[PDB]
């Protein structure tokens, strides 16, 4: 490898993931497709999946691009459900350390989706997995 | 506990 590749690669995942977001938000709010991260949630997961890359991922804040591709839409609609389970699973990879958690407000959206009546069984029993896995991890 | 993961009233307004 050139030694900035791996950090190079990480920047410009964090701009792509606030770009897309923008859009989308933009696109729901005047009532348009706003199709973005069902488009590019698969390739994105690749690349926050790489064990290589997670250590610069998490360094620079991605969790907090993961927390808000996770959020509710402006109209108050949720993500597509392929996002939910994609970015679950991604999450459920990552080896994330409590302090991550505490600056990135991950957790609470992950802590929503557990309580979701609204929620498919399926992406609920991930959250809750992936909630009480994190509690071990804290205490 | 709440630090982390919160009360469960922050998306609350989705229902
Ligand atoms: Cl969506």
């Amino acid at each position: 490898m050139d030694p900035g590749t791996v950090l190079e690669i990480s920047r410009s995942l964090k701009k792509r993931m606030q770009d897309i977001l923008k859009k989308d938000n933009a696109n729901n709010l005047e009532g348009r497709p706003a199709t973005g991260k069902i488009e590019n949630v698969e390739e994105i997961s690749d690349i926050l999946m790489s064990k290589a890359l997670q250590e610069s991922l998490l360094d620079e804040g991605i969790l907090d691009e993961i927390k808000g591709w996770l959020e509710p839409l402006p109209d108050k609609s949720m993500p597509n459900i392929k996002i939910r389970k994609r970015l679950l699973d991604v999450l459920k990879t990552m080896k994330i350390h409590k302090e991550h958690l505490v600056t990135s407000g991950v957790g609470k959206i992950v802590y929503f989706y557990s309580i979701n009546p609204k929620e498919s069984k399926e992406v609920r029993a991930s959250a809750k997995a992936l909630v009480q896995k994190w509690t071990n991890e804290v205490f | 506990f709440f630090e982390i993961f919160g009360t469960g009233e922050e998306y609350r307004y989705v229902l």
